[PDB]
């Protein structure tokens, strides 16, 4: 379980690995890695409803959606709605213990493309499994703890229900597109932008407030989107900008690096630690300009 | 651009060459007048011709020259010209005799000094084959109240400050005048070197200070020309008007280890401005780069 932002793979004093949680984060479990000599926690020893401040009731009668809806709206319930990672554990843990996969509290608007839970709440998590699946306009918790999406007009074993742009003088802009470029990636990105309009250079950043405002403009279509790419090549030996200027804000995450390729991968986190990757496979660009921030 | 035959040294348009014959003076008028005239002084840059050849001057003897006179009283005249401009004579031995038909004169001494001796005994010579000073020029402003603003004068040996100091008694006619030389320092320790813009670090070779001139640790010496002419003399520099005489392969990789080096190098053409290697150190420094480095 390495989520691959925090940790460089590539063709490769102790390294010793640990568990961080980011105060109720979407990717709350992450695996980091760095020197065991220091003094941390330990939690768990292995040996051969209610749940933080929310209640939970599972029924194990095979019916619709619709039904489970009007079964547990007789007892002042509502269906299950996953917005936080805990609550999303707690419930896959429940499902594996009843050994089926139970219904999902949902529904869409027009043809599966904005979808929201029955609450009113900004999305805030998403856990979803594949992007060749959008068949339907609901999504079923499965055993390898996704979002399978699928029709929820069927029979499941059982149901749950529960109870409880224009920024400081610059301009961005979104690409959904199609693109196979696989070369020569790093004298071209000023050409593709500048032809929109003057006076369009490469995201540079020279405040303190942009990356948390670009931050919470990620989360709202992040269905298959889940790395954030960065500006930073390699120009004139060095790792800079693509512009004849030089650098201010070290975005670098420990020691020094020394990468001498033509290109890598400057990542950018979920609450904004510095990542680089160097990449000896071009098959990570998908991820480059096709869904990703261009 | 006009070259002799083996030996003798040109400086515009005629030659020299020194003969290793030690004769007399009525041998030496009758040799060289070998088809060849003498040897006669008619400017600067000759002196120097003469002081640096010699096979070190040979500086425990005597070079011959060419001057006669018949008539009395003494009245010099060259043997081949009357083109009378220079006289550097010894400090201060005329030799005159009283009377004497047949003249001599003789260069002695590193410097090429002019001394009259009896011309009885058999000695070396010299003869020929058929503002500015040769290689480069030297100006002078009409104030200078800073101290070396836009030039820094520096000396190396003793002949130019014997040309620098012609010219300046060729341009200087009173007293109450003074110079500026290249020799300070601004450490305030003590040690004299010749003074530069930044950058200088020979040994001083030669050195002319008069009986006690430096008297102080530090500062920027002069020169004055009344009595003590030619002699560097010391006083502070902090605000002293003085002029002064100026001299006028993982991708995209390509290299090669036969220097043990990685090499990066651009054309002239395919580039967007020329590019050298004067600004990488802005650039190739981050990765521990340097200039080429060949062993």
């Amino acid at each position: 379980n390495f989520h691959p932002l925090l940790v460089s793979g590539r063709l490769r004093r102790y390294h010793c690995a640990l568990i961080l949680n980011l105060q109720k984060s979407p990717f709350t479990g992450t695996w980091n890695f760095t020197s065991c000599s220091e003094r941390h926690f330990v939690s768990l020893c292995q040996k051969y409803v209610k749940y933080l401040n929310n209640l939970y009731k599972i029924i194990p009668k095979t019916l619709t959606w619709h039904s489970a809806k009007r079964e547990c709206l007789k007892s002042n319930m509502q269906l299950v709605s996953i917005t936080d990672p805990y609550q999303q554990a707690f419930l896959s843990v429940q499902a594996l213990l009843h050994n089926s996969s139970l219904w999902i509290g949902l529904f869409s608007q027009d043809d599966e493309l904005n979808f929201g839970w029955s609450d009113g709440k900004r999305l805030h998590f998403s856990r979803w499994a594949e992007t060749n699946g959008q068949l339907e306009d609901c999504v079923v918790l499965d055993t390898d703890g996704f979002w399978k999406t699928v029709d929820c007009n069927d029979n499941q074993p059982g149901a749950i229900c529960y109870y409880s742009i224009p920024f400081q003088n610059c301009c961005y802009n979104f690409i959904i597109t199609k693109n196979r470029h696989m070369a020569t990636t790093q004298d071209e990105v000023h050409t593709k932008c500048q032809k929109l309009n003057p006076k369009s250079h490469i995201l540079s950043i020279r405040d303190e407030k942009e990356n948390n405002f670009v931050l919470e403009q990620l989360l709202y279509f992040n269905y298959m989107a889940s790395w954030v790419m960065l500006g930073i090549t390699y120009r004139n030996k060095s790792l800079m900008w693509f512009d004849k200027t030089p650098l201010s804000y070290t975005h670098w995450r420990a020691g020094r690096p020394t990468i001498k390729n033509e290109k890598f991968l400057a990542g950018l986190s979920t609450d904004g630690f510095w990542d680089i990757q160097t990449f000896k496979v071009i098959e990570e660009a998908v991820y480059f300009h096709q869904h990703s921030i261009l | 651009d006009t070259r002799c035959d083996a030996g003798w040294l040109p400086n515009n348009g005629f030659c020299y060459l020194l003969v290793n014959e030690s004769n007399s003076w009525d041998k030496a008028h009758a040799k060289c007048k070998f088809s060849s005239d003498l040897i006669s002084i008619h400017s600067l840059a000759d002196v120097e011709v003469v002081v640096t050849k010699l096979h070190n001057e040979d500086i425990k003897e005597e070079v011959w020259i060419g001057l006669k006179n018949i008539n009395i009283p003494t009245l010099f005249q060259w043997s081949d010209g009357t083109e009378v401009t220079l006289t550097y004579w010894d400090e201060n031995e005329p030799n005159v005799p009283y009377n004497k038909t047949p003249n001599c004169v003789s260069y002695l001494g590193e410097l090429g000094q002019w001394k009259v001796q009896s011309c009885e005994e058999k000695l070396k010579y010299v003869c020929k084959r058929k503002k500015r000073h040769g290689e480069t020029c030297y100006k002078i402003y009409e104030d200078e109240v800073p101290f070396g603003t836009n030039c820094n004068l520096t000396i190396t040996s003793r002949f130019e400050q014997e040309y620098l100091n012609d010219l300046m008694k060729k341009y200087d006619k009173s007293l109450r005048k003074y110079f500026w030389t290249g020799l300070r320092d601004v450490d305030s320790c003590g040690e004299y070197n010749w003074a530069t813009v930044g950058g200088r670090r020979r040994a001083v070779t030669f050195s002319n200070w008069n009986f006690l001139e430096p008297a102080s640790p530090g500062g920027c010496v002069a020169m004055s020309t009344g009595k003590s002419v030619g002699k560097w003399e010391v006083k502070d520099c902090r605000s002293f008007k003085a002029l002064s005489i100026c001299k006028k392969c993982p991708e995209g990789w390509q290299s090669f280890p036969a220097s043990l080096s990685c090499y990066k190098v651009f054309h002239a053409e395919r580039i967007v401005r020329k590019r050298n290697w004067e600004e990488a150190e802005r650039f190739c420094q981050a990765l521990g780069a340097h200039l080429s480095s060949f062993s």
